[PDB]
């Protein structure tokens, strides 16, 4: 569901411009990801 | 601008193909300035041949355009002659330097090609571009005195 | 497209070496320093990265010889007229109607401007032409003179 | 005509180079980044009350 909200902003992109802003974008999608791995503990498959 | 130097006119040159509009004219800095003179405006002194880059070394001793083509004119300043063009502000052609200074250069009057100069040294010295734009045509032993002028006959 | 970029890239190295080898036609022919720094001025922004600079290295001792011969021989010229100027004797370096003084500081100065405008060159030049040996052994000469 | 069009380039690369170039660039692009990292990193705990 967060990933969903992350894939909102690239799916939205109209492939005008985007690379310019989501290399910026990227390293805070990729920070959320991160957190991910730790609030949900139990996580099943979390090298799959 | 505001900066006005008086420097000594070295050297006068002046064609019929050019007309009685054009004088282009050589200085001891080592420039060369063109004065068109009007009936409007007492007189104007348009281009500056080498402000910059073509700038000689000494002062500007001779200067001559060839009759066949009066747009292509050379400049013997110093060691080293230059050719240049109506409009251009640097010179197109360079050619070396010399054993010692040039005092005068000239185009042959019937050919385009050739043009000789005389070296303070004591030789004389002839470039024909039509062959070789590198080397010296041939140069030759004038007296062991140096040379101070050359005229060709038209 | 790999395939495709192989093809191209042949092509391209087979384009470059002939550049090159036009490249030293061009240089072997102006015969002058001035007009050989021109040349590469003219290729400064077309150098095909290593390829063109492997020349560019041999090219570059070749100038460093050709300065020295050139300021040998001003040397030799400025020797020779040193002793006519402080004499003042007919036939002098001095040109034409000048001071006996003057006209040496405005001959001396010509000698000065003439080698001066290459090392303003040489400086701008890239691939550490100042750590080079034979460089050093003409910037020492300069100086000297 | 040509070698004055090369040197004017060279005079225009020169200003490219140096004339649009601004002191402390990276740095700046960095703290932007960090603040994006923060405001995710509120959007995954504000994500997480929601559950």
């Amino acid at each position: 569901l967060f990933t969903l909200k992350d894939l909102f902003s690239k799916l939205q992109e109209s492939q005008p411009s985007d690379f310019p802003t989501l290399y910026e974008l990227f390293i805070p999608i990729m920070h959320t990801i991160l957190l991910i791995y730790n609030k949900s503990k139990t996580y099943n498959q979390p090298p799959r | 601008g505001e900066n006005e130097e008086i420097i000594g006119g070295t050297a006068l040159e002046y064609n019929v193909e050019a007309g009685p509009s054009k004088f282009l004219i050589g200085t001891e800095s080592g420039s060369i300035l063109t004065a068109n003179k009007k009936l409007k405006k007492p007189v104007e002194i348009t281009t500056r041949y080498g402000l910059d880059q073509g700038r000689h070394l000494g002062p500007v001793y001779s200067i001559n355009r060839s009759n066949q083509n009066p747009k292509y004119f050379l400049s013997v300043g110093d060691w080293s002659c230059k050719i240049w063009v109506e409009d251009l502000k640097t010179p197109i052609i360079r050619t070396k330097y010399h054993g010692s200074y040039l005092s005068d250069g000239c185009w042959s009057p019937t050919r385009s090609g050739a043009f000789f100069l005389v070296r303070r040294d004591g030789w004389m010295d002839v470039w024909d571009y039509y062959y070789r734009q590198n080397e010296i045509a041939f140069s030759h032993k004038v007296s062991d005195s140096p040379l101070t002028c050359i005229k060709i006959n038209q | 497209f790999d395939d495709d970029f192989y093809e191209f890239r042949s092509k391209i190295k087979e384009l470059e070496r002939r550049l090159a080898s036009v490249i030293t036609q061009g240089f072997d022919d102006y015969d002058t320093i001035y007009g050989r720094f021109k040349l590469l001025d003219n290729f400064e922004g077309l150098l095909t990265r290593p390829i063109i600079a492997d020349e560019l290295e041999k090219k570059h001792i070749v100038l460093l010889e050709m300065y020295k011969q050139d300021l040998k021989q001003v040397q030799s010229i400025f020797l020779e007229g040193k002793q006519f100027v402080d004499s003042m004797h007919e036939n002098a370096p001095l040109f034409l109607n000048m001071p006996p003084i003057a006209g040496a500081l405005t001959w001396c100065k010509s000698l000065r401007d003439r080698i001066q405008e290459p090392i303003e060159k040489l400086a701008q030049l890239g691939q550490g032409i100042t750590e080079r040996e034979e460089y050093k052994d003409v910037q020492k000469l300069y100086t000297s003179i | 005509k040509n070698l004055e069009t090369i040197k004017k380039q060279q005079e225009l690369a020169k200003r490219q180079v140096q004339k649009d170039m601004g002191s402390q660039k990276e740095k700046w692009e960095k703290k932007k980044l960090e603040m994006i990292e923060t405001a995710e990193a509120s959007f995954h705990e504000n994500l997480a009350k929601n559950p």
